[PDB]
């Protein structure tokens, strides 16, 4: 009966797990959202959902190979049907679109779980949607450095006209400074990436958001921490180790935008990012540390806000006591 | 103490030596070997007397840079074992009685870690939480304090059992962290409230109070019971601490028990939609012991209907 | 150690 | 597995027939 | 002049202020009458209210009430969401808001209860883990007993009932309607006449006095 | 007709003014309540704060502390980084961002010391390299100390102490709270009585006057009851001080004149709590058995009615105006009422992820023990639920629901919360802001436009002190968060960014989600898989980013997203004057460099892009205008890079030098030109061309 | 009034109507009592329980944004200038401010796909919040700005005037601990949605000019003290979470008098404020002793506290000693009297001589690099001048510096400077100090 009514193979399902066969229930919640029978794309995300659950537990009996075999399957199929759905979800609300064709769409997105090659060409990238473009890249395991990179300047800059649009607007709330909703797109890549070295490169997409509160002036002028883009990686999950690695790179090329006396807001960033560093140490590196603080200290002096750069020295000599 | 004694720069020669830049007609005294062999005799059950002759080490350091009293009074306490004496105890009450140290420096920070920290690194977490907890540094309190709890979460706490003497002292710092404000990063923090509730969640559930128990969980809002909430939950599974998702396996199986038991007692399509919920979040979380645990949950949904 | 408190002179004017 | 095709689409602005 | 958060504070000041300034009752009942609705279907949007679940009656009572002979009556302790239902000289609590109740009765009652009520203590008369005094008229007596509503521990407080060895002869005045104060003062009412009496009570025995007047 | 940079400039006009116009305060807390709130686990991506770091209080700090006999206290100076204890009569400062800080003692007093404050100085009085005044106040009397607080190469100020001869005797007051003015007035009170004092100081000395004195402004006689201080709080844009009493009283005075302090208000609890019955919601959190336990002052710039927030022990914010009898003679407020309040919200923290009508009965904040407000609203509350361990919620404005919210009659105060859990026995004492004052705006209309000033300003962090260490909690920005999330769909599908996406569009609309990709994409936020995240950011910009329609002709969410993103980079130059007659600039030179090297990466990553990106190439009348659009805003762009070059190169020589040998007419066109001439305008190119022209003159006199 | 009909499914009567939630009350006094609007994010929404003969049904007062996310609910598939029919109901019953005030609230998450109704009172936030004229200087600001206000200081309308502590002899907070939480999660909630829409809410953004330039200071102004707001409640559960009556037994009578009378609205807004926070922070880090240059300072006091409690090891001793030194010497320029004085005092106790002199010339040195006071002495000292303060901040070094000595003699009076033929430590010491 659980081969032609979706209402019975939900039985099925129960009768396996409250007799503890787990497997053998993801088994069927796994081969029902593969079907071919008419069962909504929601409702195809529980159903693997469920299957991801029972096939993370081991059951008597099945091996632990295919016990991860079947939860792999179901993982990446969740992964896509989330993308899936959350693409149909805007782009039916997307005014960019007629209205003849969005019912062609959410027929065709409603229900089976289409391929990330369906999903990326004839819908996500031609409505530009970039962090949704970024998600089939995690998902597609998609090995390119730089269309990643490319797609993440594109996603930051839409991002930033979006938020500046509605602060010159105000909106029925006071919106907020762009680079907090850039901000947030990135979080809500950063955990519902998990993190991936792929499409959330550190080596280069930070100085992208570096470069990004420079080029666009999201800094003090408008009120905001200017360490923002390091407190956005760090909170984020980010190494200590890695953060201040990057930012050793960026104060020795001296590539543009980080030029001139603008380098002044690079020592803040290494004095805010290594200071949270020994805070987490001490709250529990090496030679190359202190070379940076000291040679960051040249920086400053080099510089010479007559105030705010000798409080910095003060600061950063602080900083090279404390790793020495 | 009259500038007339010549002491040896390096700590690593002879008691009696001639420094090489020096003339041969004078010598020299390695006043900080002298001063430690003298205390070893009498500093394991005299320790008091100790600190009085380590203090005139106070003007010199070491090659790392140590204040030689400090190490000294750090060495002396992880062989003695005289926190209580030597460090001030800080009882539950939240209260400092200073140590003998108190009276040589004021600052106590570092060496309360120093030896709080060596006695982390060998795996005396109940200890290092109370030192670091005597040094108010509640980064750390509460960093051991999730490792002492989540073991515990699930056990049944017994008079005199390792549940109880380690739940009663994490209630005793929860209460004086709460009444003087204080509270590490919020990951480390959310985290030890959040056992803090889980205990209370099994400490209810072993007593047989099934609907005092069914409250605690349901605030949490750790697993989802309504189909709504899944995506949510499930996004939220992955950042919180790992000492929380070991425990997962036993929490879905004393919800879904607790759920189980009521149904034997319209209210049965709540239970029944409510147990559903369950097996999909667990289906879609990898977690410990998933195999088992996602089989006997289903197993328990099919008694119901 | 005791902060060493610079003159009224300097910091007043004129 | 994921196969960029720029060439040959569907105008997603644009009705069919 | 003026920094930005000592500004912002300054309109929410004056925001508290224009809050703090909505009509009292006195201003828009003013000596005349109206007449003033804009109604609403109960299925709109814009409801003023709705229903949100409803809790059907143990089965357990229904066999009980089923099995009165001459009074039965229901009640509501919405306060700490408990309901109760009396039949004859019996009388039994549930919480609503559970989904298999557990019955909590008091039979000892001797004769027909005709009114109860949920009262808070008078202070200084009972341990601090009394919460309220359970009143229950007969065509006897009127009985005091102590009530525990302490949270235990997930949706309605967990309910224990004490005795205290405090009654009132009922007297020849019938009792249907109980209300108690702030402080713990407890007044009757009923069906017999326009009187309204008080019920006193003391933690002490004394010789001239009693414990329940 | 019209050219492109002009074209463009119109662009950037109307974006000003779109983001000038974020609804001010009043005008989503009008009268009556509101209990909105969306929660967020403090380890996810869309937190509105999270901790960055933590500094212990330095060891010799604890040796005093617990070689206290008497009384010991703790503070915050977070407008410079330090900390302070004092311990009887001694008092130590330190510098809590340095890993190994040194303590400044200050052991000159006799008696006990019971306040501590850091407040600006007098004008004319001090050296100008006399940044602060350090006030400390014992049970014997008052000290004034020079301060100054000059940067260090390190970024942490390097602070030296003067002393001053400025003493006077307390007398039989307690002094608990000192606060100072933008002018260095000095206002002091405490827990002995309601009385406000006032401390004056002068350099000169008289035969018939001190160099310092003291005056009670509060002048009181014949019988007072017990009532005494909780605190005091100043607002500079309004000459108002506000003080809050142990009978949860609040009582407003003016300065209406430079020595002068009236008391012009007194509103005590019963007149809170009628005004609150008045309202159509009243609720059991707040009754004449609630304290009020802290106020925070709104200034006049955030909003003009609503003066005051006041916080109840049951977690409720009262938010108060207060209103003068006339309109002209500072106006002094006569009268002040409660008109709108913010419910706490329910959800309560919790170790695991958890999963209409107006909530005013949640315990959630009950008891609050400490409050904090700063604009354009960040709160802080002290939840002090078990004596032991102090819970923090952290709420913030929806700016991006706020900024969207359409008609203006449904705006209500969106809010975004956590809860930041602090260890076993974290006790906080004070949160001061570490940052500079927010502000998007000089008026209350913009004012609170987060979203408009992501690029100009750091974001706001904050000093939480408790009597274990001090803890630093920075706010998140929308691209803070953007980045996150995107950092989360590495390692997913095509279809799980789009998810993530519909969420960030649902709340802050499609144009401010794609400026935040754009930002993400351009590097904004890395100065926090960052290849990736920026390569996902793009991505999400090119398949979000919609396309142009007919309805004149409606452009792309990715136009009006660079127009948006391009707007706020230089909406601190637009409209300003280039220079300031010896004539100087009006925009410090290393800002202008920040801003040309952010166009000039936007426009690295237009032409990175050039043939992925929809409209850039070229191509029906629809995508036509929106390759005229793209195109204006580029052009633009370059012409915004070489304008700042050249004035860059014009104060490079000596301007002064080449403004006096120059005809009056370019002398006053250079007097009112501003970067929106420069950039856009063609008086501004020829003024160039001639300063230009000028300028090597003077070169070949130099000859260098 | 507002009414309607329900009908509970006949056939059974209606016996008792009773109050289940907390009895309603805005105000404490007839004026402000009735508003409803106040305290819709503070009080649970009135549920009411309805006694019939077959069982209780529950019935809930529902809340302007309750109201206004179903009705947007409505409009989610239905049409464009169908939102704005919508809206304009609300408007004309509820007035503009309120009824953004109500699309900000439901864009933040409150209210009764959900996504789609908080995108729709966004799309009404930003449409429909007017805009900031000048009138007959002086400027009316948007209806958009007076919504934030308005939500906001709903928001905190519990605790803004509210004292922070209640004191008995040592103890309690007033606003509870759970409530705060909500509140600041509310707050922040609220700063996330500007932030998440800094681009396209107007006024936001950096900018008939007159008019949105005051527009966007009154609203950067509000952003401002939110945050202030966040960080105030961030502080005082810190506070709650140490040993709290523990730093007020051991504080002055100004300093205990003024944390008192401490409203929230004076931490959040008011200089007085945040020096006593300042004050507090300050002494439960100089206990656990007991910005890099606010955070080193504190650890350097909470290395030399620890020092002091020890049974002096040489190693442990000298390594604290050694590293506090190194510390407050990072942040030498900005230690000020008090700080210097106690730590010198901590390091003489235990025979730290040379290092306590070290830390105050170190000190001196920072806190004068262009050596004012040499020149100031070098010109006889002209009284009036500036450079007095750079001299009696190197003036306290010194004195310091004596009492070390002093002590040092003082400490060593009557001991040998050679025992059996070489030097003692006290000797040492001696020499190692001068």
């Amino acid at each position: 009966l659980a081969e032609t009514d979706f209402r019975h193979a939900e039985l099925l399902c129960r009768f396996y797990t409250t007799r503890s066969r787990f497997f053998e229930a993801a088994q069927v919640q796994t081969n029902l959202a593969k079907s071919d029978l008419n069962i909504s794309l929601k409702d195809r995300i529980i159903l693997l959902s469920r299957a991801k659950g029972n096939a993370s537990v081991n059951t008597i009996g099945i091996s632990r190979q295919q016990q991860q075999q079947l939860n792999h399957e179901a993982s990446e199929l969740l992964e896509i049907a989330h993308i899936q759905d959350d693409l149909l979800e805007r782009l039916v609300a997307d005014p960019r679109i007629p209205e003849e064709r969005k019912a062609e769409i959410e027929e065709f997105l409603d229900g089976p779980i289409r391929t990330l090659t369906d999903l990326f060409n004839d819908y996500a990238d031609q409505a530009n949607y970039y962090d949704l473009c970024l998600l089939i890249f995690h998902a597609a395991d998609f090995h390119n450095p730089r269309t990643i990179l490319d797609t993440w300047n594109n996603l930051i800059n839409q991002s930033h006209f979006e938020a500046e649009q509605r602060r010159e607007y105000w909106p029925i709330a006071e919106p907020p400074l762009p680079y907090v909703y850039v901000s947030q797109q990135i979080q809500l890549i950063a955990h519902r990436t998990s993190l991936d070295s792929l499409i959330f490169p550190v080596n280069s997409l930070l100085p992208v958001v570096c470069a990004y509160a420079i080029n666009n002036g999201q800094d003090a002028s408008i009120g905001a921490d200017p360490c923002w883009p390091i407190q956005l990686f760090l909170n984020l999950g980010v190494p200590h180790a890695l953060v201040v690695q990057v930012l050793e790179n960026v104060l020795d090329t001296q590539e543009a935008p980080f030029t001139g006396r603008r380098r002044k807001l690079v020592v803040q960033w290494i004095a805010m990012a290594v200071d949270m560093w020994v805070r987490e140490v001490e709250r529990r590196m090496g030679s190359w540390v202190s070379e940076l603080l000291g040679r960051a200290d040249q920086v400053l002096t080099q510089i010479a806000d007559a105030e705010e750069i000798a409080s910095l020295r003060r600061t950063v000599k602080g900083l090279k006591r404390s790793v020495d | 103490e009259l500038k007339l004694l010549l002491k040896s720069s390096g700590q690593s020669a002879q008691l009696l030596s001639h420094e090489p830049g020096d003339p041969p007609c004078l010598r020299r005294l390695n006043f900080v070997r002298l001063l430690m062999l003298y205390t070893r005799k009498f500093e394991s059950t005299d320790p008091r007397e100790a600190l009085q002759y380590f203090y005139f080490l106070r003007d010199e350091k070491d090659s790392q840079g140590e204040n030689m009293f400090l190490r000294c009074v750090s060495e002396l306490v992880i062989e003695s074992r005289e926190f209580d004496m030597i460090l001030g105890k800080l009882e539950n009450d939240g209260s400092r009685k200073p140590g003998v140290i108190d009276k040589f420096t004021s600052d106590t920070k570092p060496i309360i870690n120093k030896v709080a920290s060596v006695a982390e690194n060998k795996g005396l977490f109940e200890e290092a939480a109370k030192l670091y907890d005597l040094a108010k540094n509640a980064d750390k309190v509460l960093e051991l304090m999730n490792k002492l709890l989540s073991p515990v979460v699930p056990q049944i706490s017994a008079p005199q059992s390792n549940k109880e003497r380690l739940k009663n002292m994490a209630l005793s710092i929860a209460e004086r962290y709460r009444a003087q404000g204080i509270s590490a990063n919020k990951f480390v923090d959310s985290t030890f409230y959040l056992l803090l509730d889980l205990i209370t969640f099994f400490d209810e559930y072993h007593s047989g109070h099934i609907d005092r128990a069914f409250d605690i969980i349901e605030r949490l809002k750790l697993v989802p019971l309504n189909q709504e909430s899944v995506e949510e939950r499930v996004a939220a599974f992955r950042n919180f601490s790992d000492e929380i998702r070991h425990n997962l396996s036993e929490v879905l199986l004393a919800t879904m028990n607790i759920l189980f038991t009521q149904f034997k007692r319209d209210r049965d399509s709540q239970l029944r939609s409510q147990a559903r919920t369950l097996i999909t979040f667990a289906g879609m979380i990898p977690y410990r012991t998933s195999g088992d645990t996602n089989a006997r949950l289903v197993q328990m949904e099919v008694l119901m209907n | 150690r005791k902060a060493k408190l610079l003159p009224m002179e300097e910091a007043l004017l004129p | 597995k994921l196969v960029i095709n720029k060439d040959m689409r569907t105008d997603l602005f644009s009705p069919p027939n | 002049d003026l920094p930005p958060v000592a500004k912002a504070a300054q309109v929410v000041n004056q925001t508290l202020q224009l809050d703090d300034s909505y009509p009292d009752l006195d201003s828009y009942c003013r000596p005349g009458a109206s007449s003033d609705y804009e109604m609403q279907s109960s299925d709109s949007s814009w409801a003023p209210f709705h229903v949100v679940r409803h809790h059907n009656i143990p089965d357990k009572v229904f066999e009980h009430l089923n099995a009165g002979e001459v009074f039965t009556k229901l009640g509501l302790f919405a306060e700490i969401g408990y309901a109760w239902a009396s039949i004859d000289s019996s009388l039994f609590l549930w919480d609503y808001t559970h989904p298999n109740p557990e019955l909590i009765g008091y039979e000892e009652a001797t004769h027909t209860i005709t009114a109860v009520a949920l009262v808070p203590p008078k202070p200084g008369v009972f341990v601090k883990t009394i919460t309220h005094v359970l009143v229950v008229a007969t065509t006897s007596e009127i009985i005091l007993l102590g009530v525990s509503a302490t949270p235990t521990p997930s949706g309605s407080k967990s309910l224990t009932l004490y005795s205290t060895r405090m009654s009132v002869h009922r007297g020849g005045s019938d009792v249907s309607f109980i209300v108690g104060t702030k402080d713990g003062r407890i007044f009757l009412g009923g069906e017999s006449d326009t009187d309204i009496h008080e019920i006193f009570y003391q933690q002490e025995e004394r010789w001239f006095s009693s414990r329940c007047g | 007709d019209l050219p492109p940079v002009a074209k463009a400039a119109q662009v950037v006009n109307q974006t000003l003014q779109l983001d000038d116009s974020y609804p001010d305060l009043d005008s989503y807390c009008r009268p009556g309540a509101s209990s909105d709130y969306e929660m967020q686990s403090s380890d996810s991506s869309w937190a509105p704060f999270h901790v960055v770091r933590h500094h212990n209080i330095p060891d010799k700090v604890f040796e005093h502390l617990n070689a206290g006999e008497v009384f010991t206290k703790l503070g915050l100076f977070a407008e410079i980084g330090y900390a302070w204890a004092s311990i009887d009569s001694s008092l130590f400062l330190w510098d809590y961002t340095h890993p190994n800080p040194e303590l400044i003692g200050y052991e000159e007093a006799t008696h006990t010391i019971t306040a501590v404050a850091l407040v600006p100085p007098k004008p004319g009085v001090f050296v100008k390299t006399i940044t602060h005044v350090l006030v400390v106040a014992t049970t014997s009397e008052i000290i004034l100390l020079g301060v100054s607080a000059t940067p260090t190469p390190s970024g942490s100020k390097s602070l030296t102490l003067y002393s001053t001869r400025m003493s006077v005797h307390r007398g039989g007051s307690d002094v608990s709270f000192i606060v100072g003015t933008k002018d260095g007035r000095i206002f002091l009170g405490g827990e002995s009585d309601t009385d406000i004092h006032e401390i004056f100081y002068q350099q000169e000395e008289r035969w018939f006057s001190s160099r310092c004195g003291k005056i009670n402004h509060s002048h009181p006689f014949g019988s007072r009851q017990q009532e005494w201080l909780r605190g005091l709080y100043v607002d500079d844009t309004r000459n108002l001080l506000y003080s809050l009493s142990n009978r949860s009283t609040i009582r407003t005075y003016h300065m209406e004149g430079p020595e002068k302090l009236t008391k012009v208000i007194e509103k005590d609890k019963t007149s809170c709590l009628r005004d609150f019955a008045h309202m159509a919601d009243s609720s059991p959190l707040f009754t004449d058995k609630t304290n009020i336990v802290a106020l925070s002052p709104i200034p006049a710039t955030e909003a003009s009615k609503l003066h005051l927030m006041a916080l109840t022990d049951t977690g409720c914010r009262l938010f108060l105006s207060a209103t003068s009898s006339a309109s002209y003679t500072a106006l002094a407020p006569q009268s002040m009422q409660l008109q709108f309040v913010k419910f706490p919200p329910r959800e309560s923290p919790t170790r695991i992820r958890t999963l209409s009508q107006l909530d005013k009965t949640s315990r959630a904040l009950d008891p609050s023990a400490l409050g904090f407000r700063f604009s354009p609203g960040y709160f802080f509350d002290v939840v002090r639920k078990h004596p032991n361990q102090d819970m923090l919620f952290v709420s913030a404005p929806d700016t991006g629901r706020i900024k969207v919210t359409q008609p203006a009659s449904a705006l209500k105060y969106f809010e975004q919360g956590t809860w930041i859990e602090l260890e076993n026995g974290n006790r906080t004492i004070e949160i001061g802001l570490t940052t500079a004052p927010f502000a998007a705006a000089k008026q209350p209309l913009g004012f609170g436009n987060e979203l408009a000033v992501q690029f100009d300003q750091v974001p706001g962090e904050f000093a939480v002190l408790t009597n274990t260490g001090v803890h630093i909690v920075r706010r998140r920005r929308l691209v803070d968060i953007f980045a996150k999330a995107l950092g989360n769909c590495v390692s997913a599908s095509d279809d799980a960014l789009e998810r993530e996406v519909r969420k960030f569009i649902n709340q802050y609309g499609r144009v401010e989600t794609i400026a935040a990709a754009l930002a993400v994409a351009c590097g904004q936020g890395s100065d926090l898989m960052d290849r990736n995240t920026e390569n996902l950011a793009r991505a999400a910009f090119i398949e979000y980013g919609g396309q142009p329609r007919l309805a004149s002709v409606r452009l792309s969410s990715r136009h009006d997203a660079l127009a948006l993103y391009l707007t706020r980079l230089v909406r601190t130059l637009w409209k300003a004057k280039v220079v300031q007659v010896d004539i100087s600039s009006t925009i410090p030179t290393s800002k202008l460099v920040t801003i040309q090297e952010n166009v000039e990466r936007l426009r690295n990553f237009l032409e990175a892009n050039k043939s992925t990106i929809q409209g850039l190439a070229p191509p029906d009348i629809a995508n036509q205008k929106e390759h005229q659009a793209l195109h204006a805003l580029q052009k633009l762009m370059e012409s915004i890079s070489e304008g700042i070059s050249f004035v860059l190169m014009l104060f490079d020589e000596r301007v002064s030098d080449i403004y006096a040998r120059l005809d009056a007419v370019s002398q006053q066109q250079l007097k009112d030109l501003t970067y929106e001439q420069l950039f856009s305008q063609t008086p501004g190119k020829e003024l160039a061309k001639v300063l230009v022209k000028a300028i090597v003159n003077r070169n070949i006199a130099s000859g260098a | 009034e507002q009414g309607t009909w329900i009908e509970l499914e006949n056939g059974n009567r209606t016996i008792e109507i009773g109050l289940t939630t907390a009895p309603f009350a805005a105000a404490k006094q007839p004026l402000g009592f009735g508003n409803e609007l106040a305290v819709q994010f503070d009080q649970v929404p009135g549920e009411f329980a309805v006694l019939t003969n077959t069982g209780v049904h529950i019935v809930r007062r529902r809340r302007l944004v309750d109201i206004f996310a179903k009705a947007l609910g409505n409009c989610v598939s239905a049409s464009d200038d169908a939102l704005e029919r919508e809206v304009r109901k609300f408007i004309n019953q509820y007035g503009r401010v309120e009824t953004i005030a109500a699309a900000l609230a439901v864009a933040c998450g409150q209210g009764s796909m959900d996504r789609n109704t908080e995108n729709l009172a966004r799309a009404a936030f930003i449409e429909y919040g007017g805009q900031p004229r000048l009138a007959a200087e002086s400027v009316r600001l948007s209806s958009r700005h007076d919504a934030l206000a308005l939500y906001l200081t709903r928001l905190v309308r519990t605790l803004w005037k509210a004292k922070v502590v209640q004191v008995g002899s040592g103890s309690d907070i007033s606003s509870t601990i759970p409530t705060l939480v909500t509140i600041q999660e509310n707050v922040e909630r609220l700063r996330n949605f500007l932030e998440a829409n800094k681009s396209t809410i107007q006024g936001l953004a950096p900018p008939e000019d007159i008019a949105n330039q005051k527009e966007h200071q009154a609203l950067h102004a509000l952003q401002k003290l939110m945050e202030s707001i966040s960080e105030g409640i961030s502080f005082v559960l810190m506070l709650f979470d140490e040993r709290v009556s523990d730093i007020y037994a051991r504080l002055d009578a100004v300093s205990q008098q003024q944390l008192k009378d401490l409203t929230y609205e004076q931490l959040f807004s008011q200089t007085p404020g945040k020096e006593l926070a300042k004050v507090l922070v300050k002494a439960i880090v100089n206990r656990n002793i007991a910005a890099p240059d606010d955070v080193v300072t504190f650890k350097a006091q909470e290395q030399l506290q620890r020092a002091s409690e020890q049974a002096h090891n040489a190693p442990v001793l000298r390594a604290l000693l050694a590293e506090s030194l190194r510390l407050f010497e990072q942040v030498a320029g900005s230690l000020t009297p008090a700080n210097l004085t106690t730590a010198v005092e901590q390091m003489i106790s235990l025979k730290y001589y040379a290092g306590a002199i070290q830390l105050c010339l170190t000190v001196a040195q920072q806190k004068d690099r262009g050596n004012t006071a040499l020149s100031w002495v070098n010109d006889g000292k002209p009284a009036n001048d500036s450079r007095k303060k750079a001299f009696d901040e190197r003036k306290i070094c010194y004195n310091l510096i004596h009492q070390v000595l002093d002590k040092l003699e003082s400490d060593f009076a009557g001991e040998p400077e050679l025992v059996d033929g070489r030097p003692t430590l006290a000797a040492t010491k001696r020499m190692e100090a001068y």
